[PDB]
């Protein structure tokens, strides 16, 4: 239960691996990753979080 | 201790049971929008491609 | 006998109706106003993002 809590309250972006190949592992919006899509005019640059 | 440890234990099932699911591996898309237009035409001359 | 006439005695009955006041009920539905174009915005993220 604290890992599925930490999962969504823990705001900093994680890291993995499988197959000798790396990569992010996200919370919610944080200001890392792909930034969100537009929508109805609404444009999100790479720092939108939630 | 029974008694509290079941209302400890009903509460985190219900939170589980709405924030969490199985995982799976979507391909994400992206809206990027690539276009051709038409042209009007000549008697003569040709159209450009696409 | 009254032989009185009016436009209203040689009339027609108004075919009046009430409508939706809001009073003597325990709640409101909130008023959403929502226009086709934002359904289609909608519509059309939705099925993108899928």
């Amino acid at each position: 239960f604290r890992k599925v809590m930490e999962a969504l309250f823990d705001n900093r972006t994680r890291r993995a691996n499988i197959r000798n190949q790396a990569y992010n592992v996200y919370p919610l919006y944080n200001g890392d990753g792909v930034p969100p899509p537009r929508f109805k005019n609404n444009v999100f640059d790479e720092t939108h979080s939630h | 201790f029974a008694e509290s440890i079941a209302i400890y234990n009903e509460a985190m099932d219900n939170l589980i049971q709405l924030l969490t699911y199985p995982v799976t591996v979507p391909v994400e898309p992206v809206v990027q929008i690539g276009e051709t237009t038409f042209e009007e035409a000549t008697e003569l001359g040709v159209p450009r491609g696409a | 006998a009254n032989r009185t006439v009016s436009p209203s005695t040689q009339g027609v009955r108004p075919a009046m109706r009430q409508m939706y006041n809001g009073r003597n009920v325990a709640t409101r539905p909130i008023p959403l106003i929502v226009d086709t174009s934002e359904i289609r915005a909608i519509m059309a993220a939705a099925a993108d993002a899928r």
